[PDB]
């Protein structure tokens, strides 16, 4: 009984740790940008 | 081999009534294993 009020707070603390993996599907993104900055630099060379 | 008969009768009930009673216990023991299983 101990363990089953122990996996009721594992199973808010799972529905939290959902809550946090739907808003992650919601370090690349700063790379993306830096040779998108890059491309920007061509660009503007060719230009 | 009357008395010999007599009392491997009644140790076979002995050991009859304590193999229930182990069944029940560790039916009980296995339904409290799944217990702490399933949490």
């Amino acid at each position: 009984k101990k363990q089953i009020l122990q996996a009721k707070r594992i199973r808010k603390n799972r529905q939290e740790y959902d809550a946090l993996a739907k808003v992650i599907q919601h370090h690349e993104t700063l790379k993306e940008l830096e040779a998108l900055g890059k491309e920007l630099e061509h660009l503007s060379h060719i230009k | 081999k009357k008395l010999n008969r007599l009392a491997h009768i009644r140790l076979k009930k002995g050991r009859d009534q304590t193999h229930e009673a182990k069944q029940k216990v560790d039916a009980y023991h296995l339904q409290l294993q799944n217990l702490l299983y399933e949490v």
